[PDB]
């Protein structure tokens, strides 16, 4: 149990292609995964 | 048994986390770019318009 | 040290039949409780794995129980289904039943013939089998009826392995050309090309380009071989990170949250995502050419790591930082 900037969510929601915003996933982590890929892009 | 399995799972999800922001930290910021953008589109306009 | 010496032609032929094996595939039984590898020589071991691994195991219980040969050519590749057995040989995938390999019989079901074929991909959602090889072209085979309905054709070299990640993509091939390929299944078409030799950071221009071995978590990708052990990042395309290892690595997977590797060395990798080596625990073979998790339900004692490659023999682990014993062929 030991382990080692953001977009707000409508924007992302709204501003992101559907194959960056990855419909099904509205999982958290798919989600989060999905705005720091969008992020890098 | 059950928490351990769950535990190594998100243990799995950081290091996916880890692992793209490493390569996001390899780029420059975003509102210091945005900054930069709109300098140089206002330097862009003042240029177009002398021209 | 030399415990057994033949002294005869045929035992001296048979010491060096097994001193010149290479064991290139490796197939599960639908249950736990065997095992099938595949030979050099075209013939197939089968390994009674739940007779191993039980308290009452003798030393000719490390044997196989059968053992017969199936291909003229050498089997580069298994799979197995619900209740068969493929085995990809000469230039054509032979289907075995578990029920009859064990008896004394050992026919054949069918035999269809669409150059080598290195990987055998079997399809879920619908009953296909997609085979690649030294055609440099995929094909798909329907297992109900003999008859091949897809023929892909992106690579340039023949190709060397096959993915399953179920997603709209869906499938990725590697190749000895050297690119990473997506073959959309409804469309059968090339959507996408991951190109790694041409990345500064993974290229190693000594080795070669040449992709031995890939992986899927629906998100991710680990494609290893001639250039660099990376880590790709789907829909971005992008190596996130390297695994630093000097030796070309043939063979690849995702543990729970581990990756394992095998290649030219003798040791198996243990590798964390982040990109730190967290073990190498050392195999009996000079080198590994296939991994195999045992992950069967209906039998939890049969779950353990099975390695092969350049010897006569397979590793098998029953933890994952040393051997327990190892199968003779």
């Amino acid at each position: 149990l030991e382990f080692k900037d953001l977009v707000s969510l409508e924007e992302f929601y709204k501003e992101a292609p559907p194959d960056i915003s990855k419909a099904e996933v509205t999982d958290p982590h798919q989600q989060t995964l999905a705005r720091l890929d969008w992020e890098l892009e | 048994k059950k928490q351990i399995l769950q535990a190594k799972r998100i243990r799995k999800n950081r290091q996916e986390y880890d692992a793209l922001a490493k390569v996001i930290q390899h780029h420059p910021d975003r509102h210091e770019t945005l900054k930069e953008l709109e300098a140089l589109g206002k330097e862009l306009e003042h240029l177009s318009h002398i021209k | 040290v030399p415990l057994a010496v033949p002294l005869g032609q045929t035992e001296v032929f048979q010491a060096l039949q097994r001193l010149h094996m290479t064991i290139f595939s490796q197939s599960v039984s639908p249950c736990g409780k065997f095992l099938a590898a595949g030979n050099n020589y075209g013939q197939i071991a089968i390994f009674s794995l739940s007779s191993a691994l039980s308290s009452e195991a003798k030393e000719e219980s490390k044997k196989p129980v059968v053992t017969f040969q199936a291909h003229d050519g050498p089997v580069y590749s298994m799979v197995s289904t619900d209740r068969h057995l493929l085995s990809a040989g000469d230039g054509e995938v032979k289907a075995w039943l578990w029920a009859e390999m064990l008896k004394k019989g050992c026919k054949e079901l069918w035999r269809r013939q669409p150059p080598e074929i290195n990987a055998l991909l079997l399809v879920p959602k619908e009953n296909s089998l997609i085979l690649a090889g030294g055609d440099c072209q995929l094909h798909t085979m329907d297992l109900e009826t003999g008859t091949f309905t897809r023929v892909l054709r992106g690579h340039t070299d023949y190709i060397h392995c096959l993915a399953l990640r179920e997603r709209s993509p869906e499938v990725l091939s590697g190749g000895e050309d050297g690119a990473v390929r997506l073959w959309d299944l409804r469309t059968a078409k090339e959507v996408q090309t991951i190109e790694v030799y041409k990345h500064e950071e993974c290229s190693r221009p000594h080795n070669g380009r040449w992709i031995g071995c890939l992986a899927t978590d629906s998100d991710w990708m680990v494609c290893g071989g001639g250039p660099a052990l990376t880590l790709w990042h789907l829909r971005s395309s992008t190596p996130t990170t390297i695994f630093p290892i000097r030796a070309p690595q043939k063979h690849v997977t995702f543990y729970q949250d581990l990756i394992l590797s095998a290649g030219q060395g003798r040791c198996v990798n243990q590798w964390q995502l982040s990109g730190e080596l967290k073990a190498q625990v050392p195999g009996s073979s000079p080198g590994l050419l296939s991994l195999s998790l045992n992950q069967q339900p209906a039998a939890p004692e049969c779950k353990v790591l099975t390695a092969a490659g350049n010897s006569c023999r397979v590793d098998v682990f029953t933890n994952l930082g040393y051997r327990a014993f190892s199968l003779s062929f």
